């Protein structure tokens, strides 16, 4: 796993960021 | 005349009602009226009150219009004469503290509830000066009988309007959303930077956070009845959370919760009722009060009720510690057996180095935010030292890689990275492919298509990569999946700082076992649950029986099957414990008697070593200064992928010297001095560990992970870093696993 | 002592001279302690290095002052390299005679400006005297190999679009330092995905590809593209050619000569992939936007739809031979605009755009000084007849339906294809599992309120809910979505449509019945037996109509794209528009851009879900409305005087307190049982994967291609999904 990774971490194979469009948002 | 009116609404258990309000000098009081206005099954207000604040010519639409303005610009709500008589008129409703009384009372129309009354309240107090000695019996009095419907289930729903908590401790953390779409009101308004439970608007995916707004899975099923309306819920979840990183020292009870409960109206009295069941479920998930956090004697953090049951815990690590803690915590009966002659497991510090503290395991944080151990750490009034991200990649010998050269290279791995993350898509787990395989059939194929041409160095600079890339997964990479090497962070990750646990992980480890019923040296061998209750047999044959067990032993001792099961595992369990892998790397610390790196290094956390070549790529790539403060001088470094095979028959003599003839390369315009003291882990070969972390062999899924996890006929149940899908590999995985199966253990 | 050589192995200086020319004591051509290489025809003497480096010499407050400033803004080394790349180096700049176009170097107090660039003559006859030797070989591969330091482009117009990044990083120098509001290209550091967003770091993978000879250094090549993006959205109304490039790169040395070169190369692939000179921009005429390398091909476009007007306007542009041949007598497909009401322009087809944010038909609507409307995010669900809901009512069935959904999420994971089940069917079980576990139920108005919700997803399907996949009924959230506003695009679809169309070669009434890809070229008949014939055929025919098998094809499709094909559902709503002698609804509704219509009973929950009010301005009476789900079947067998009757009596219910006018004009539409259409959008069906769009998308040997909506994986059922699709196809076709 990336995660394990401190120093010198991938950045590569990430998939797409995802967010939560709550609509008790401003 | 014309007496009696009634509710228009429908279940109303009022025929006759009186109104709350007294506003309007024409208030029809219990008599008759145009129209009466629900609020809940005791609680309306009539028409004459009801003109008193909304109509323009009356005397309370002062006050309803100045309050209506200040509920439009903070709320997403509408107005109404009945939010604003739930808000502001309604009169507040106290318990009596009297431990032989315990009445539920309203106060009286002007009197505001604050903390300060509810925690020292006794019925006929009048909070209006201080405590007069008085004859008269107030507690006797019958309770209004109001109070008794309050806790029948049908009360909520014929609750109009949700109840929307003043003053709550989550307001702060909550300044981001609508006061009112988080159960607060509209009409209101220094902790541990790594405290964020609540999600943030816009905010990406970050490990442990609650939606303030939305009711998570496992609150839907425990809490059926809140999915139509979820408003309370989460009114009194964000103040539990907001209560307890708050303080994280002190167990959360139902006692300091209320007096933060404050809203009008007899829905208080559901609040107090609900937030304790609330507040047991948060206990046994292990949201709050838990940590290292010790209870006794004394002071159980569950109910009787979940008290009588006998749980036996295999193997104290992390995991068997974490889920001890807890099941004792709860009043649960627990005993813990392990094989090694100490605590810790995977977790073991040398504390003989001069003013550092060094691990021969685990010992660094990935992410702290919302991590256990963060909190762990607030707990134990620990401080942790936060990496910098300058890591310089030395070569043989005393050339720093040029920067151009360095990111040249990084891009490159990272994009090679990239197509390795497009090949799969689709693929089945019959169509994975060595992780390793693939970068390299890539690699070639992309030399081809372009006559570039790296030099020695570039390649060897992304050997380094590889080698880094094998650390984490503790293999080589032709034996990590393609398809499944990252799996887990198709889940959200601990963000924040990548840390070195100074103290180290042992403090932490010695916390949580301190005071619980842990046998050393009582390696199991076999485990029989086709009884009435589970058989524990050690292999000198000593016997231990329980209600429940559980098993947390490392993967690789699954696979070897040190462990009889009577019944034996399923056909698929074991499949799912044999398409993990079993990670390994090896540490090596070394004490010098004074700093000789300072002048290259410059401060920075750690170095890198770049391969000579594809083969000694594993063989002390990273080089870490196990000193924060600059002040000693020791060095920590890892073997990892094929290296960790070339080095299984040596002996710590022989890896010193490779050792030593690295650092005397890295550092050629100088003499190194001797290390005055050593180790060199050996965790390959320690029988009931025999590996450092698992990953995921090509053709497996990180689905096996939950498979793992499964519990058997609800008596068997299972725990460690390879039984957490999210967080593999690490302290905080097999920590929260433990957890994860104190509250599976406590249910039943 | 003699005249050195440069250490730098493999240089071909034979004889290096100083540049810089700062220190008295300037080494010029001959000898100095040391020469130090920048590039293959640059090299600095040694008593020049010191004037800057040392701590005595007179050049050290100018370089110490750079320093400062350079290790405050990038990420990158200060050195005395690094200094003279940035300060010192002499421009080149090219020659604006057309018949010279020689390469020269300016000298050393001149500031190149984008104004020098445009204008530049030699000797500013200057034209015959000899090209500088060192120019030449700035071409050859090995020259960017034996650079030392990538090149740092100044005042990028890029620039203010990138402050969040370090300008070394996106290949600006850290010494320097009015556009449409959908416009935002890049994305920024810690940002959530969002369509259309290339990194300003980091190579996309199409990039690496086309360009592997960046793939080592990139500082370059994300340099040039970052500054060709920013011009583009700059101005999108007219065509971004090389010549309107040059003038901003500026960068100091022979380097310079190298990006100008390459920005040609950069510009043309972008182009190809509709990253830029895309949408409406047109040309017209003898003005390809690429070189006479791409235009001896031609290709027939099957169908006149958003997918296919899209490829051919762009392979139109590039120069290839393109005909459309469309099966209606008229252009648009599923884009139909009524013109015909006064006043206002309403959408028998698509009119509503579903995130703006990088959105194709946001910059077209740039290019067209075409203005859309935001949608309000306030919908009262108006009951049958009067009440309006309380919110508090429709709140709670929003987040109990929301919370269905993701039990249902949860569901799903680790599923297999054929462990999948009927949306609907999970929806029901999840719903009723919950009323039993909890105790108590739900009343009339809150049934109705959350049957709502069920058409409002349904609507967005088209189709009954059990029919729909359950595993990848949202398949395509995984990528990234539009982000931004829901725009009612108020002049309509076909003003976008017919500007696409303009010019091009386009046959109506020409439905094709026969492709035959068998031998040396294609040959496309029609359903009279007229015969087209091109190297490229792409077809963009609905989805109802790839499964109907409305074409014949000869090699016949693949098992696996027809089980794909079939895999999906057409998916169908209609719409009906009614026209009022006056706006009776304002007293109630207050202006609000449409209300709902809460279901008496469930098999009624698709008729007029929700009613649009027409006009962003309020000023006409026009409302158009839907039918989903099993509204639609149940729609089939009235015919236009019926559906209206029934809508008049559902706007009279809604609005019981009051009269409401009869409608002075309106249409039903039948795209359902539209011979050439037969749906509205794509979905998919229960056991399916939204992989198929990837497989539909698939070409046949190269020589037979697919579009439209039912292609498109991440952006399915859109009109931009399909512009998109049919971008995507062009770009292959156009493949060399
Ligand atoms: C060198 C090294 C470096 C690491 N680096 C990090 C790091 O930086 N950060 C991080 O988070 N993690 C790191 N890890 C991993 C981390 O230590 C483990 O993931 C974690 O300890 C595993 O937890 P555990 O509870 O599951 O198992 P263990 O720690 O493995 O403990 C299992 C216990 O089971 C016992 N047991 C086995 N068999 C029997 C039996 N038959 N009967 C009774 N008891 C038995 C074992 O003796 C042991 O006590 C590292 C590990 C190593 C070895
Ligand atoms: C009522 C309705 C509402 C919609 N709402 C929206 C909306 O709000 N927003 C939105 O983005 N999208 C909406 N859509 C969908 C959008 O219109 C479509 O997704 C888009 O038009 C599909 O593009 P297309 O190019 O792929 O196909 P089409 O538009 O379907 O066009 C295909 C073309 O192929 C032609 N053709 C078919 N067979 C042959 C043949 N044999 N020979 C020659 N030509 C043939 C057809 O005549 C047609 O001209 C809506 C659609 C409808 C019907
Ligand atoms: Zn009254
Ligand atoms: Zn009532
Ligand atoms: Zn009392
Ligand atoms: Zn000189
Ligand atoms: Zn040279
Ligand atoms: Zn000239």
């Amino acid at each position: 796993a990336r995660t394990m990774q401190t120093a010198r971490k991938s950045t590569g194979g990430k998939a797409p960021r995802k967010q939560l469009a709550t609509k008790a948002a401003r | 005349p014309l007496g009696s009116r009634k509710c228009e609404k429908a279940g109303c258990t009022a025929t006759c009602p009186v109104c709350f309000a007294s506003a309007s000098e024409r208030c029809a009081k219990n008599g008759y009226t145009s129209r009466w206005y629900h609020l809940s099954c005791g609680e309306h207000f009539c028409n004459e009150c009801f003109d008193h604040y909304y109509r323009s010519h009356k005397d309370g639409y002062d006050k309803y219009t100045t309050w209506k303005k200040i509920w439009t610009s903070n709320g997403k709500t509408e107005p109404s004469p009945k939010a604003f008589m739930a808000d502001q008129q309604l009169p507040y409703w106290v318990q009596c503290t009297k431990p032989e009384c315990r009445k539920w009372r309203q106060l009286t129309k002007e009197i505001q509830l604050t903390p300060q009354i509810a925690k020292t309240y006794r019925c006929g107090m009048k909070p209006n000066t201080a405590i007069k000695p008085e004859t008269s019996d107030h507690c006797s009095l019958p309770e209004d009988l109001r109070v008794l419907e309050v806790s029948n289930h049908w009360w909520y729903s014929m609750l109009i309007l949700p109840p929307l908590l003043k003053d709550s401790v989550a307001a702060p953390l909550l300044s981001a959303y609508y006061p009112d779409c988080v159960g607060m009101s509209p009409s209101c308004t220094g902790m541990n930077r790594y405290f964020q439970p609540f999600y943030q608007p816009n905010e990406c995916g970050k490990a442990l956070c609650v939606r303030p707004d939305v009711m998570e899975l496992d609150e839907l099923y425990e809490f059926p009845e809140y999915s139509r309306d979820p408003t309370m819920y989460l009114a009194l979840r964000n103040l539990i959370l907001a209560l307890w990183y708050t303080n994280c020292k002190e167990a959360l009870t139902p006692q300091k919760c209320i007096p933060h409960i404050i809203v009008r109206g007899l829905v208080r009295i559901r609040c107090v009722q609900e937030v304790e069941r609330i507040l047991y479920f948060m206990t046994r998930k292990g949201l709050i009060n838990t940590g290292v956090l010790s209870v006794g004697a004394d002071q159980y953090l569950l109910p009787k009720d979940y008290h009588n049951k006998s749980v036996i815990i295999i193997g104290a690590g992390p995991a068997g510690l974490a889920a001890a803690r807890q099941l004792h915590n709860f009043g649960i009966k627990v005993t813990v057996l392990e094989a090694k002659d100490r605590i810790g497991g995977r977790v073991w510090d040398d504390k003989s180095f001069k003013g550092v503290t060094v691990g021969r395991g685990a010992q660094i944080v990935n992410g702290c935010i919302n991590n256990p151990v963060a909190l762990m750490c607030e707990q134990l009034g620990i401080s942790m030292h936060k990496f910098g991200e300058r890591c310089d990649l030395i070569q043989e010998g005393g050339r720093i890689t040029d920067p151009t050269i360095d990111k040249r290279m990084d891009f490159h791995f990272n994009a090679l990275l990239d197509v390795v993350s497009e090949w799969r898509k689709d693929k089945t787990q019959l169509q994975d492919v060595p992780l390793g395989e693939k970068i390299e059939e890539i690699y070639k194929a992309f030399i081809k298509e372009s006559g570039i041409q790296f030099s020695e160095l570039e390649g060897q600079v992304l050997q380094f990569h590889l080698s880094n890339l094998e650390y984490a997964c503790g293999s080589n990479l032709h034996q990590v999946s393609a398809r499944s090497w990252d799996h887990n962070e198709f889940f959200a990750q601990f963000a924040g700082d990548h840390t070195l646990l100074t103290p180290g992980y042992s403090v932490i480890i010695e916390k949580l076992a301190e005071g619980l019923d842990i046998q050393l040296k009582s390696p199991v061998q076999c485990i029989d649950y086709s009884g009435d209750e589970v058989q524990v047999t050690t292999t000198d044959g000593t016997g231990y029986s329980a209600q429940k067990v559980l098993v947390t032993v490392p993967l690789a001792l699954l696979q070897k099957g040190a462990i009889q099961f009577n019944p034996p595992l399923s056909e698929k369990k074991m499949k799912a414990i044999n398409s993990l892998g079993a990670g390994i790397i090896e540490k090596i610390a070394l004490q010098f008697p004074y700093r000789f790196w300072d002048s290259k290094v410059q401060g920075a956390d750690f170095f890198g070593h770049v391969p000579p070549s594809a083969s000694k790529r594993g063989l002390f790539a990273v080089f870490y200064d196990m000193d924060p403060q600059k002040k000693h001088s020791v060095l920590m470094s890892v073997i990892a992928g094929e290296a960790v095979a070339s080095v299984r028959t040596l002996d710590d003599k022989q890896v010193l010297q490779q050792c030593m003839a690295t650092l005397r390369e890295l550092f050629k315009e100088q003499e190194v001095p001797d290390p005055t003291k050593y180790f060199v882990t050996r965790w390959s070969t320690d029988p009931w560990i025999q590996m450092a972390y698992s990953f995921v062999k090509t053709g497996g899924s990180g689905e096996a992970y939950d498979i793992i996890a499964e519990d058997i006929q609800g008596t068997v149940f299972f725990a460690g870093e390879a039984t957490n899908r999210h967080f593999p590999q690490t302290v905080t995985g097999a920590y929260l696993s433990g957890v994860r199966e104190a509250s599976k253990i406590a249910a039943f």
